[PDB]
């Protein structure tokens, strides 16, 4: 019946609620537990870290940063190096999302270095994935014709992801491999290594199927299609977007489905088919407005007016722009 | 847009070490 005992109890309920996917409730329990307090700084460290992650998942990145900062500091106070490595990785990930890449890199690098010192291979691998992510976001945030420092950041990302894959292969960690393959493929895409991107997304697709992860499967098909566009193989691309459209309906994901239809219309145009294009753009706007999607609504129109203006229908084209200008002004 | 995989985060629990 100490203060220590109630803090623990509140925290356990916090952890339970968060695992169940109710982060909003869990946050309050962790805040209650902080309110009650405890003299065990190890317990308190774990509560801060869970608050940081809970806020991160709720997209309150500014709060996530605050709590991961407290956790890092407290980890240093008590000399818990494993705890320090974890907090720094968490901090770097939050910094990355906020667009503070320079400090993000320093924090994620501290997570890697300490994992190495401790001979913690699981942690080392996670830190490498985190580092690939930061260098990727860093290179992508700028603005084939890239400044040297941008190409260098993207190529470091490739190296981190490949180093990660080598360790998680040794560890037998399939979900970790799925994550790395996907982001590696995206990094190759940005570098214009389109063949390598396909290879990476193919591996990512295979793992998505293994897990029965229909959403990851859907991402992979979509990324594969994008890469085939830039390889010229427009036919194969439409075939992958068709796969995503099928999946979009199974998942009952309205927006994703809008995306799938929009892409196919754009691909047929590169194939010089304008009817199919129109039918897909039609579905997109139909689903767009259905989601309170103003930006999307207009996009379809400029597309549609270009497609009718290619068909030879110079009236329905010249029409289409009119509803676009309306949403434009709105 | 290319669609990214999720970030991982490192986790701690109060049940660690007892």
């Amino acid at each position: 019946g100490s203060m220590e005992a109630s803090c623990l109890e509140l925290a356990l309920e916090g952890e339970r609620l968060c695992k169940s996917g109710d982060c909003r409730a869990g946050v309050s329990f962790f805040e209650a537990a902080v309110q009650v307090g405890t003299e065990d700084l190890k317990t308190l460290s774990a509560i801060y870290s869970q608050l940081g992650n809970a806020y991160f998942y709720l997209h309150d990145y500014a709060k996530a940063l605050e709590y991961h900062h407290h956790d890092l500091t407290l980890a240093r106070t008590i000399g818990d190096q494993l705890g320090e490595a974890k907090a720094s990785g968490n901090l770097g990930n939050t910094l990355k999302v906020l667009g503070n890449f320079d400090e993000a890199i320093v924090c994620c690098q501290r997570h890697l270095d300490i994992s190495r010192e401790l001979n913690d291979k699981v942690g080392e691998a996670r830190a490498l994935y985190n580092l690939g992510n930061v260098y990727h976001a860093k290179g992508k945030s700028f603005g084939g014709e890239f400044p040297e420092e941008v190409r260098d950041a993207l190529q470091a990302a490739v190296d981190f992801y490949e180093e990660n894959l080598s360790l998680v292969t040794a560890l037998g960690d399939r979900a970790a491999q799925g994550r790395a393959f996907g982001n590696l493929g995206n990094t190759h895409y940005l570098l214009g290594n389109f063949r390598d991107a396909v290879i990476a997304h193919e591996q990512r697709l295979l793992i998505a199927k293994e897990f029965g992860d229909k959403a990851a499967e859907r991402r992979a098909y979509s990324n594969l299609g994008n890469a085939y566009i830039f390889l010229g193989e427009f036919e194969t691309a439409s075939e992958y977007y068709k796969k995503t459209l099928l999946l979009a309906r199974q998942l009952k994901d309205r927006a994703v489905e809008a995306q799938s239809c929009y892409s196919l219309g754009n691909t047929y145009t590169l194939l010089q088919d304008y009817e199919k294009a129109i039918d897909y753009h039609l579905k997109h706007l139909a689903i767009a407005q259905e989601l309170n999607d103003r930006i999307g609504e207009g996009r379809a129109c400029w597309s549609l007016g270009n497609a009718y203006t290619a068909l030879g229908n110079h009236d329905q084209a010249m029409h289409f722009a009119e509803k676009h200008l309306e949403i434009s002004r709105e | 847009h290319m669609e990214m995989e999720p970030e991982t985060m490192e986790t701690k629990s109060v049940t660690d070490y007892f």
